[PDB]
Protein backbone atom coordinates (compact mmCIF):
# COMPACT_ATOMS: atom_id res chain seq x y z
CA UNK A 1 0.00 0.00 0.00
CA UNK A 2 2.46 2.35 0.54
CA UNK A 3 5.33 2.94 -2.09
CA UNK A 4 8.40 5.30 -3.31
CA UNK A 5 8.76 6.49 -6.98
CA UNK A 6 11.65 8.19 -7.79
CA UNK A 7 11.72 10.47 -11.19
CA UNK A 8 15.01 10.88 -13.53
CA UNK A 9 16.28 12.17 -17.07
CA UNK A 10 17.88 15.21 -18.13
CA UNK A 11 17.02 18.81 -17.37
CA UNK A 12 13.92 19.90 -19.14
CA UNK A 13 12.54 16.26 -20.66
CA UNK A 14 9.51 17.04 -19.03
CA UNK A 15 9.65 15.44 -15.07
CA UNK A 16 8.03 17.86 -12.94
CA UNK A 17 5.19 18.47 -15.78
CA UNK A 18 4.13 14.93 -15.74
CA UNK A 19 3.87 14.42 -12.04
CA UNK A 20 2.10 17.69 -11.61
CA UNK A 21 -0.46 16.45 -14.20
CA UNK A 22 -0.62 13.10 -12.45
CA UNK A 23 -1.50 14.69 -9.36
CA UNK A 24 -3.25 17.98 -9.53
CA UNK A 25 -5.06 16.65 -13.70
CA UNK A 26 -4.17 19.80 -15.22
CA UNK A 27 -0.93 20.87 -16.86
CA UNK A 28 0.90 23.75 -15.37
CA UNK A 29 0.78 26.50 -18.29
CA UNK A 30 2.88 29.39 -16.86
CA UNK A 31 4.55 28.59 -13.37
CA UNK A 32 6.76 25.32 -12.99
CA UNK A 33 8.95 24.55 -9.87
CA UNK A 34 11.96 23.12 -10.77
CA UNK A 35 11.22 19.52 -8.65
CA UNK A 36 7.17 19.21 -7.25
CA UNK A 37 7.76 17.77 -3.76
CA UNK A 38 6.12 16.18 -1.09
CA UNK A 39 3.31 14.47 -2.80
CA UNK A 40 1.21 10.96 -2.30
CA UNK A 41 -0.60 10.03 -5.14
CA UNK A 42 -3.64 7.35 -4.30
CA UNK A 43 -3.77 5.00 -7.40
CA UNK A 44 -6.03 2.34 -7.49
CA UNK A 45 -4.44 -0.77 -9.57
CA UNK A 46 -6.13 -3.96 -9.63
CA UNK A 47 -6.58 -4.74 -6.23
CA UNK A 48 -4.77 -2.81 -3.86
CA UNK A 49 -5.23 0.72 -3.14
CA UNK A 50 -1.19 2.45 -3.29
CA UNK A 51 -0.18 5.64 -2.02
CA UNK A 52 2.83 6.14 -4.38
CA UNK A 53 4.95 9.05 -2.69
CA UNK A 54 6.41 11.24 -5.67
CA UNK A 55 9.92 12.21 -5.33
CA UNK A 56 11.22 14.72 -8.33
CA UNK A 57 15.13 15.48 -8.96
CA UNK A 58 16.93 17.82 -11.23
CA UNK A 59 20.13 18.47 -12.68
CA UNK A 60 20.87 22.17 -14.15
CA UNK A 61 24.32 21.36 -12.82
CA UNK A 62 24.06 21.53 -8.79
CA UNK A 63 21.10 20.03 -7.96
CA UNK A 64 22.97 17.02 -9.12
CA UNK A 65 24.56 17.49 -5.22
CA UNK A 66 21.38 16.64 -3.81
CA UNK A 67 20.31 13.91 -6.47
CA UNK A 68 21.63 10.61 -4.08
CA UNK A 69 19.42 11.19 -1.13
CA UNK A 70 16.09 10.70 -3.71
CA UNK A 71 17.08 6.83 -4.00
CA UNK A 72 16.86 5.21 -0.48
CA UNK A 73 14.15 2.50 -0.12
CA UNK A 74 12.62 3.81 -3.73
CA UNK A 75 10.26 0.77 -5.21
CA UNK A 76 10.05 2.00 -8.68
CA UNK A 77 11.56 4.71 -10.84
CA UNK A 78 10.49 6.30 -13.95
CA UNK A 79 13.49 7.02 -16.20
CA UNK A 80 12.59 9.72 -18.69
CA UNK A 81 14.08 10.92 -21.66
CA UNK A 82 11.46 13.08 -23.89
CA UNK A 83 10.46 12.23 -27.74
CA UNK A 84 11.72 16.19 -28.86
CA UNK A 85 15.03 15.20 -28.19
CA UNK A 86 17.25 12.46 -29.62
CA UNK A 87 20.07 13.66 -27.03
CA UNK A 88 17.65 12.86 -24.04
CA UNK A 89 17.63 9.23 -25.39
CA UNK A 90 21.30 8.33 -25.43
CA UNK A 91 21.44 9.71 -22.06
CA UNK A 92 19.71 7.20 -20.93
CA UNK A 93 21.99 4.15 -21.41
CA UNK A 94 25.07 6.81 -20.83
CA UNK A 95 24.21 8.60 -17.62
CA UNK A 96 21.18 7.95 -15.91
CA UNK A 97 21.14 3.97 -16.46
CA UNK A 98 24.51 3.58 -14.55
CA UNK A 99 23.61 6.14 -12.10
CA UNK A 100 20.49 4.54 -11.13
CA UNK A 101 21.90 0.81 -11.36
CA UNK A 102 24.39 2.22 -8.85
CA UNK A 103 21.97 3.57 -6.39
CA UNK A 104 19.00 1.37 -6.84
CA UNK A 105 20.37 -1.83 -7.96
CA UNK A 106 17.21 -4.01 -8.17
CA UNK A 107 14.38 -1.52 -8.36
CA UNK A 108 12.43 -1.74 -11.31
CA UNK A 109 12.31 0.87 -14.07
CA UNK A 110 9.70 2.23 -16.47
CA UNK A 111 11.04 3.85 -19.15
CA UNK A 112 8.63 6.83 -20.17
CA UNK A 113 8.93 9.02 -23.67
CA UNK A 114 7.40 12.37 -22.89
CA UNK A 115 5.92 15.17 -24.92
CA UNK A 116 4.83 12.37 -27.13
CA UNK A 117 2.38 15.63 -28.53
CA UNK A 118 5.46 17.00 -29.93
CA UNK A 119 6.43 14.12 -32.10
CA UNK A 120 3.84 15.31 -35.23
CA UNK A 121 4.31 18.96 -34.00
CA UNK A 122 5.62 21.19 -37.22
CA UNK A 123 8.02 23.41 -35.51
CA UNK A 124 9.63 20.30 -33.60
CA UNK A 125 9.93 18.98 -36.82
CA UNK A 126 11.25 21.56 -38.60
CA UNK A 127 13.74 22.21 -36.08
CA UNK A 128 14.87 18.26 -35.71
CA UNK A 129 15.12 18.56 -39.54
CA UNK A 130 17.77 21.45 -39.33
CA UNK A 131 20.28 19.47 -37.16
CA UNK A 132 19.09 15.88 -39.73
CA UNK A 133 17.09 14.74 -36.59
CA UNK A 134 13.62 13.39 -36.47
CA UNK A 135 11.69 12.85 -33.06
CA UNK A 136 12.19 9.30 -30.93
CA UNK A 137 10.16 6.34 -32.31
CA UNK A 138 8.42 4.14 -30.23
CA UNK A 139 10.60 1.24 -31.47
CA UNK A 140 13.87 2.70 -30.42
CA UNK A 141 12.09 3.54 -27.16
CA UNK A 142 11.15 -0.03 -26.85
CA UNK A 143 14.45 -1.49 -27.61
CA UNK A 144 16.70 1.04 -25.07
CA UNK A 145 14.53 -0.34 -22.53
CA UNK A 146 14.85 -3.54 -23.70
CA UNK A 147 18.75 -2.73 -23.68
CA UNK A 148 18.75 -1.24 -20.27
CA UNK A 149 16.48 -4.53 -18.89
CA UNK A 150 13.49 -1.76 -17.89
CA UNK A 151 10.15 -3.81 -17.20
CA UNK A 152 8.75 -1.38 -19.92
CA UNK A 153 8.88 1.18 -21.71
CA UNK A 154 5.46 3.74 -22.10
CA UNK A 155 4.80 6.97 -24.00
CA UNK A 156 2.57 9.90 -22.34
CA UNK A 157 2.07 13.65 -23.35
CA UNK A 158 1.77 15.53 -19.66
CA UNK A 159 0.44 18.28 -21.96
CA UNK A 160 -2.72 16.57 -23.64
CA UNK A 161 -2.47 13.95 -20.57
CA UNK A 162 -2.12 11.36 -23.10
CA UNK A 163 -1.24 8.28 -21.24
CA UNK A 164 -0.05 9.66 -18.58
CA UNK A 165 -2.83 7.81 -16.21
CA UNK A 166 -1.37 4.82 -17.59
CA UNK A 167 2.36 5.38 -16.57
CA UNK A 168 1.46 5.79 -12.65
CA UNK A 169 -0.23 2.71 -13.11
CA UNK A 170 2.40 0.93 -14.62
CA UNK A 171 4.56 2.15 -11.80
CA UNK A 172 2.37 1.05 -9.10
CA UNK A 173 2.28 -2.46 -10.56
CA UNK A 174 6.18 -2.59 -10.89
CA UNK A 175 6.49 -1.25 -7.07
CA UNK A 176 4.08 -3.66 -5.53
CA UNK A 177 6.24 -6.66 -6.88
CA UNK A 178 9.40 -5.71 -5.54
CA UNK A 179 8.46 -7.55 -2.40
CA UNK A 180 8.33 -10.36 -4.85
CA UNK A 181 11.36 -9.57 -6.50
CA UNK A 182 13.22 -8.90 -3.26
CA UNK A 183 13.11 -12.48 -2.11
CA UNK A 184 15.88 -13.38 -4.10
CA UNK A 185 19.08 -12.51 -3.02
CA UNK A 186 22.76 -13.02 -4.08
CA UNK A 187 25.71 -12.33 -1.58
CA UNK B 1 30.57 1.71 -14.78
CA UNK B 2 30.04 4.53 -12.59
CA UNK B 3 30.76 8.04 -12.02
CA UNK B 4 32.56 10.56 -9.28
CA UNK B 5 30.99 13.75 -8.31
CA UNK B 6 31.12 16.27 -5.47
CA UNK B 7 30.68 19.50 -4.69
CA UNK B 8 29.55 21.71 -1.50
CA UNK B 9 27.33 23.81 0.74
CA UNK B 10 27.64 27.25 -1.30
CA UNK B 11 25.89 25.13 -4.31
CA UNK B 12 22.84 24.45 -2.02
CA UNK B 13 22.73 28.29 -0.87
CA UNK B 14 23.07 29.18 -4.82
CA UNK B 15 20.38 26.74 -6.31
CA UNK B 16 18.01 28.38 -3.12
CA UNK B 17 18.76 31.75 -4.31
CA UNK B 18 17.24 30.67 -8.13
CA UNK B 19 15.58 33.91 -6.07
CA UNK B 20 13.27 33.20 -3.44
CA UNK B 21 9.35 31.61 -2.88
CA UNK B 22 9.91 31.30 -6.59
CA UNK B 23 11.95 27.59 -7.74
CA UNK B 24 13.57 27.97 -4.79
CA UNK B 25 11.00 27.11 -2.20
CA UNK B 26 11.06 23.99 -3.45
CA UNK B 27 14.88 23.28 -3.66
CA UNK B 28 15.04 24.62 -0.27
CA UNK B 29 12.40 22.12 0.66
CA UNK B 30 14.78 19.58 -1.12
CA UNK B 31 17.99 20.41 0.55
CA UNK B 32 15.61 19.57 4.20
CA UNK B 33 15.19 16.12 3.01
CA UNK B 34 19.49 15.67 2.85
CA UNK B 35 19.64 17.74 6.60
CA UNK B 36 21.48 19.77 9.34
CA UNK B 37 25.18 19.94 10.03
CA UNK B 38 26.94 19.48 12.87
CA UNK B 39 30.36 20.51 13.44
CA UNK B 40 32.53 23.21 11.53
CA UNK B 41 35.99 21.15 12.07
CA UNK B 42 37.32 19.15 9.93
CA UNK B 43 39.14 17.02 12.10
CA UNK B 44 36.57 15.38 13.14
CA UNK B 45 35.22 12.53 11.10
CA UNK B 46 32.56 12.90 8.94
CA UNK B 47 31.35 9.74 8.81
CA UNK B 48 31.91 7.80 11.95
CA UNK B 49 30.59 4.03 11.82
CA UNK B 50 29.06 3.63 15.43
CA UNK B 51 27.71 -0.07 14.90
CA UNK B 52 27.41 -3.52 13.13
CA UNK B 53 24.03 -5.53 14.62
CA UNK B 54 22.35 -8.81 13.20
CA UNK B 55 18.91 -7.77 13.51
CA UNK B 56 17.51 -11.63 14.46
CA UNK B 57 14.14 -12.38 15.66
CA UNK B 58 14.86 -15.78 16.86
CA UNK B 59 18.56 -15.12 18.79
CA UNK B 60 18.41 -15.29 22.59
CA UNK B 61 20.45 -12.46 23.07
CA UNK B 62 22.23 -9.44 21.73
CA UNK B 63 24.51 -9.74 18.57
CA UNK B 64 25.63 -5.81 18.66
CA UNK B 65 29.34 -4.74 17.34
CA UNK B 66 30.45 -1.15 19.37
CA UNK B 67 32.46 0.06 16.57
CA UNK B 68 33.78 2.82 18.06
CA UNK B 69 35.63 0.88 20.92
CA UNK B 70 38.14 -1.91 20.53
CA UNK B 71 38.37 -4.03 17.45
CA UNK B 72 40.72 -6.54 17.81
CA UNK B 73 38.46 -8.15 20.23
CA UNK B 74 35.83 -9.08 18.08
CA UNK B 75 38.75 -11.45 16.82
CA UNK B 76 38.62 -13.29 19.71
CA UNK B 77 35.07 -13.40 20.10
CA UNK B 78 32.07 -14.31 17.76
CA UNK B 79 28.30 -14.06 17.21
CA UNK B 80 26.56 -17.35 17.27
CA UNK B 81 23.77 -18.12 14.29
CA UNK B 82 21.46 -21.15 14.40
CA UNK B 83 21.69 -22.71 10.34
CA UNK B 84 19.04 -21.24 8.19
CA UNK B 85 18.16 -18.43 10.37
CA UNK B 86 16.66 -15.17 8.35
CA UNK B 87 18.85 -12.04 9.50
CA UNK B 88 19.88 -8.19 8.50
CA UNK B 89 23.02 -6.44 8.97
CA UNK B 90 22.17 -3.23 10.34
CA UNK B 91 25.00 -0.84 9.90
CA UNK B 92 24.92 2.06 12.55
CA UNK B 93 27.19 5.65 11.24
CA UNK B 94 27.19 9.22 11.37
CA UNK B 95 27.51 11.56 8.85
CA UNK B 96 28.03 14.61 10.65
CA UNK B 97 28.86 17.74 8.40
CA UNK B 98 29.21 16.87 4.63
CA UNK B 99 27.00 15.03 2.25
CA UNK B 100 28.59 11.42 1.25
CA UNK B 101 27.89 9.71 -1.96
CA UNK B 102 27.69 6.39 -3.28
CA UNK B 103 28.10 4.20 0.23
CA UNK B 104 28.86 0.96 -0.35
CA UNK B 105 29.03 -1.44 2.59
CA UNK B 106 31.14 -4.96 1.58
CA UNK B 107 31.95 -8.01 3.33
CA UNK B 108 34.52 -10.63 2.57
CA UNK B 109 33.54 -13.83 4.55
CA UNK B 110 36.37 -16.63 5.39
CA UNK B 111 35.66 -19.98 6.21
CA UNK B 112 38.95 -21.92 7.90
CA UNK B 113 41.60 -18.98 6.71
CA UNK B 114 40.19 -18.85 2.92
CA UNK B 115 37.88 -16.59 1.38
CA UNK B 116 34.59 -18.06 0.56
CA UNK B 117 32.39 -15.23 -0.12
CA UNK B 118 32.29 -11.58 -1.41
CA UNK B 119 29.20 -9.14 -0.82
CA UNK B 120 28.93 -5.41 -2.14
CA UNK B 121 25.54 -3.69 -0.22
CA UNK B 122 24.12 -0.72 -1.77
CA UNK B 123 23.54 2.24 1.17
CA UNK B 124 23.27 4.93 -1.01
CA UNK B 125 23.81 9.28 -0.71
CA UNK B 126 23.27 10.54 2.99
CA UNK B 127 23.42 14.04 3.70
CA UNK B 128 24.69 15.23 7.47
CA UNK B 129 22.46 14.98 10.15
CA UNK B 130 22.74 15.01 14.16
CA UNK B 131 20.88 11.70 14.43
CA UNK B 132 22.52 8.27 13.58
CA UNK B 133 21.52 6.59 10.23
CA UNK B 134 21.11 2.68 10.18
CA UNK B 135 21.06 0.96 6.80
CA UNK B 136 19.60 -2.58 6.36
CA UNK B 137 20.88 -5.11 4.10
CA UNK B 138 18.26 -6.84 1.90
CA UNK B 139 16.85 -9.93 4.26
CA UNK B 140 20.00 -12.54 4.06
CA UNK B 141 20.14 -16.66 5.96
CA UNK B 142 22.58 -17.90 8.22
CA UNK B 143 24.10 -20.87 6.17
CA UNK B 144 22.56 -24.79 6.83
CA UNK B 145 24.27 -27.97 6.19
CA UNK B 146 27.12 -30.23 7.03
CA UNK B 147 29.41 -28.30 4.80
CA UNK B 148 27.99 -24.86 5.92
CA UNK B 149 28.36 -25.15 9.74
CA UNK B 150 31.23 -24.32 11.70
CA UNK B 151 33.51 -20.55 11.87
CA UNK B 152 33.28 -17.58 9.93
CA UNK B 153 35.27 -14.77 9.68
CA UNK B 154 33.81 -11.32 8.13
CA UNK B 155 35.86 -8.27 7.04
CA UNK B 156 34.08 -5.58 6.86
CA UNK B 157 34.39 -2.16 5.18
CA UNK B 158 32.03 0.84 5.15
CA UNK B 159 33.21 2.98 1.88
CA UNK B 160 32.00 4.87 -0.43
CA UNK B 161 32.66 6.73 -3.91
CA UNK B 162 36.07 8.09 -3.54
CA UNK B 163 36.77 4.44 -1.90
CA UNK B 164 37.47 6.21 1.78
CA UNK B 165 38.02 4.01 4.46
CA UNK B 166 35.35 5.13 6.43
CA UNK B 167 35.94 2.09 8.67
CA UNK B 168 37.77 -1.20 8.61
CA UNK B 169 36.59 -4.57 11.34
CA UNK B 170 36.87 -8.23 11.31
CA UNK B 171 34.18 -10.44 13.35
CA UNK B 172 33.03 -13.64 13.76
CA UNK B 173 30.06 -15.78 12.33
CA UNK B 174 29.79 -19.52 13.89
CA UNK B 175 27.16 -21.25 13.00
CA UNK B 176 25.44 -23.88 14.83
CA UNK B 177 22.64 -26.69 14.74
CA UNK B 178 21.35 -24.33 17.66
CA UNK B 179 21.59 -21.64 19.37
CA UNK B 180 22.51 -23.39 22.74
N1 LIG C 1 4.98 20.00 -25.69
C1 LIG C 1 5.17 19.62 -24.45
N2 LIG C 1 5.95 20.30 -23.61
C2 LIG C 1 6.01 19.82 -22.40
C3 LIG C 1 5.51 18.70 -21.96
N3 LIG C 1 5.84 18.43 -20.62
C4 LIG C 1 6.60 19.47 -20.29
N4 LIG C 1 6.74 20.35 -21.37
C5 LIG C 1 7.55 21.59 -21.32
O1 LIG C 1 8.92 21.24 -21.27
C6 LIG C 1 9.69 22.14 -20.47
C7 LIG C 1 10.27 21.40 -19.31
O2 LIG C 1 9.34 20.87 -18.41
P1 LIG C 1 9.68 20.31 -16.92
O3 LIG C 1 8.58 19.45 -16.44
O4 LIG C 1 10.17 21.45 -16.14
O5 LIG C 1 10.94 19.31 -17.12
P2 LIG C 1 12.01 18.86 -15.97
O6 LIG C 1 13.32 19.75 -16.04
O7 LIG C 1 12.27 17.46 -16.52
O8 LIG C 1 11.20 18.75 -14.73
C8 LIG C 1 8.71 23.18 -19.96
O9 LIG C 1 8.79 24.28 -20.81
C9 LIG C 1 7.37 22.42 -20.02
O10 LIG C 1 6.21 23.19 -20.40
C10 LIG C 1 4.70 17.91 -22.81
O11 LIG C 1 4.16 16.88 -22.49
N5 LIG C 1 4.57 18.42 -24.07
MG1 LIG D 1 11.80 19.72 -13.05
Amino acid sequence: IRKKLVIVGDGACGKTCLLIVNSKDQFPEVYVPTVFENYVADIEVDGKQVELALWDTAGQEDYDRLRPLSYPDTDVILMCFSIDSPDSLENIPEKWTPEVKHFCPNVPIILVGNKKDLRNDEHTRRELAKMKQEPVKPEEGRDMANRIGAFGYMECSAKTKDGVREVFEMATRAALQARRGKKKSGC
Amino acid sequence: SVNYKPPAQKSIQEIQELDKDDESLRKYKEALLGRVAVSADPNVPNVVVTGLTLVCSSAPGPLELDLTGDLESFKKQSFVLKEGVEYRIKISFRVNREIVSGMKYIQHTYRKGVKIDKTDYMVGSYGPRAEEYEFLTPVEEAPKGMLARGSYSIKSRFTDDDKTDHLSWEWNLTIKKDWK
